[PDB]
């Protein structure tokens, strides 16, 4: 038996039945919405201006304080979900830029600096403001993308 | 504090995956 | 001191991403969000063809697992392709729907296991002796499918 | 048709 | 919608959610 | 980096 | 067999999560 | 595209895609 059939039937049958509406952790359905708000984000950055990986630049060295130096620039303002949103855009970018530059070792690297100010300086905000619940709730669904083909 | 508290409390429980529902 | 979720949260979402950007290596990314496209392509040709795939299906604890094995026996009667596969996950999530809507959500997990065991026994054999799931995500990958549908109307 | 509205529509989804 | 109710337990929803491996 | 102002005018009108 | 054995391997190795890239 | 070069190992890929 390959644990991969298990895995590629569980991933199938929780993103069908998150789809269709049923819900119990949501799990599915905030991993989903971030997928969608992401490439929305990112598709009405690129028509706006350039593309988002295009004007990155970093070094392993340099990598740290380059993320946190955008980021701590993005909430300085304070927070809402679509700079939440933007936050996983960016990293994103920060990650596909790495890759392209050959410095795949920084990718789980980020991903961690991304993790822990997700939870040290965004969980607080979000669980005042709804939980994930909420999220789900405004841009599930592809709802930020659905707002903007309506005009 | 942990906002997915229940799913990982089954995938513990369980010896096996999970479905994310 | 830090919630599991945000470091689960974070892998998916950089998993998708890199993916959708085109690199690859173990391509797990690639394989499940193409049969989530693919999935969500043909049950969008099923119900713009018939009825929703949901629509008819009945289901007991008692008769749930033969009736699952002779409708996939009958799908992959006379062989197999990429198109019968994605079918074959279709159903399952059709099949899982209907259980929890019948209060039978404790078969999802039976359903899984089924599908995981029809998938492992009758359905990797073919895979391997036909380009792996890299030919599946080189044909179905970026919403092939759906690509191709419109080109045409 | 049942399964064969399944088999149908798998077919024609072939790339 | 809500998959289980109050009235299922934590290993009732592993036993349903959750594979056996 | 002042593409970051850029980055947070989007983000904003991302908002429902 | 398993098609995606080089995933496994690097999990096993690893104390937390991998992309799956 | 190929995220990694032939060159290589698995040790240090579990250290490029894994967190800690
Ligand atoms: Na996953
Ligand atoms: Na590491």
């Amino acid at each position: 038996m390959s644990q991969s059939n298990r895995e590629l039937v569980v991933d199938f049958l929780s993103y069908k039945l998150s789809q269709k509406g049923y819900s119990w952790s949501q799990m599915a359905a905030v991993k989903q919405a971030l997928r969608e708000a992401g490439d929305e984000f990112e598709l009405r950055y690129r028509r706006a201006f350039s593309d988002l990986t295009s004007q990155l630049h970093i070094t392993p060295g340099t990598a740290y304080q380059s993320f946190e130096q955008v980021v701590n620039e993005l909430f300085r303002d304070g927070v809402n979900w679509g700079r939440i949103v933007a936050f996983f855009s960016f990293g994103g970018a920060l990650c596909v830029e790495s890759v392209d530059k050959e410095m795949q070792v920084l990718v789980s690297r980020i991903a961690a600096w991304m993790a822990t100010y997700l939870n040290d300086h965004l969980e607080p905000w979000i669980q005042e403001n709804g939980g994930w619940d909420t999220f789900v709730e405004l841009y599930g669904n592809n709802a930020a993308a659905e707002s903007r083909k309506g005009q | 504090d942990e906002m997915f508290s229940d799913i990982y409390k089954i995938r513990e429980i369980a010896d096996g995956l999970c479905l994310e529902v």
